[PDB]
């Protein structure tokens, strides 16, 4: 895909989940994470697994951010 | 106890004992959702009545038992609170805000109560099936890996870690002819836009620890 495809995909993501960003630095970081996740999902779904992946409201989070705030089991 | 004596499948959803999928949002409150789901299911299994219960109460009011609201917690400490405090309020009475706040449990009626809580015997699929025959079961898993973050549908048989960091609920089990794999039916708390309308079909035969560690720290309320 070209950059414009990723750019369109991120705008749709922003619209669909009402994601906005308080700084241009945050938006560029979140765009980069989003692109990386999007590529991951697309590649994964070509590999013939028993399960599929799909973009969702965690699309602009890295694994570390996801783990730190969106889980919560502490033994 | 004999496996023949267990049903081929169990799904508490189609028995009417599972509330709609909920969403913890950006708060480390999964433990509270796993707890309320187990209590909703156990109460309904016993009485035939499904009452949606308060995660926020658990978050706000169970710090004495070891839980830390959006900073994390565990299901057994939450069951202990429910036992300690004489029960839990309804979701409607004490709704979910996804934020830390002071306890207001004087503000509502305790609608569901427990006698105690039990751990599922460890590292046994048969023991988990037997528990699920009785009611939904609270489980802890590692849920931070990318395939987990973006899971959509199908039997999730991904190579999974066992660093337990998320608390969810099993509501049954069955078998998938598409992938030819047996599964557990898991209910998450990340809303209906994640997974299969909020659910995940987890591979059943992934060794003694369970898929993503689900046989390591499973428990349920006794009513
Ligand atoms: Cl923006
Ligand atoms: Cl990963």
């Amino acid at each position: 895909w070209k950059e414009a495809h990723f750019q369109d995909a991120f705008s749709s993501f922003q619209a669909m989940y009402a994601k906005s960003y308080a700084t241009e630095e945050e938006k560029q970081r979140r765009y980069a994470i989003f692109k990386n996740n999007l590529v991951y999902i697309h590649t994964h779904n070509q590999q013939g697994y028993s399960y599929s992946l799909k973009m969702n409201h965690f699309g602009d989070l890295s694994r570390d951010e996801f783990r730190r705030k969106y889980l919560g089991f502490k033994k | 106890v004999l496996p023949s004596e267990l049903p081929a499948g169990v799904d508490w959803r189609s028995r009417g004992c599972v509330t709609p999928v909920k969403d913890q949002r950006d708060c480390g409150s999964c433990w509270a959702f796993s707890t309320t789901g187990a209590l909703e299911g156990a109460h309904c299994a016993k009485t035939g009545k499904l009452v949606s219960l308060s995660e926020q109460e658990l978050m706000d009011c169970s710090r004495a038992e070891g839980n830390q609201s959006c900073s994390g917690g565990e299901m057994n400490d939450a069951f202990q609170y429910v036992l300690d405090s004489g029960g839990i309020c309804s979701e409607d009475a004490y709704p979910y805000l996804a934020r830390d706040e002071e306890c207001r449990a004087q503000s509502c009626e305790k609608v569901v109560k427990i006698l105690g809580f039990k751990d599922v015997p460890r590292r046994s699929e048969a023991a988990m099936k037997a528990a699920l025959a009785k009611s939904p079961v609270s489980i802890a898993i590692e849920a931070d890996q990318m395939p987990f973050q973006f899971y959509h549908e199908g039997v999730f048989d991904a190579s999974c870690g066992t660093d337990l960091d998320h608390g969810v609920l099993l509501v049954g089990y069955g078998t998938d002819k598409e992938s030819k794999k047996d599964f557990w039916i898991m209910k998450n708390s990340w809303g209906t836009g994640w997974g299969r309308d909020g659910y995940m079909y987890m591979a059943m035969h992934k060794g003694e620890e369970g898929q993503c560690g689900l046989l390591l720290d499973a428990s349920f309320p006794v009513m």
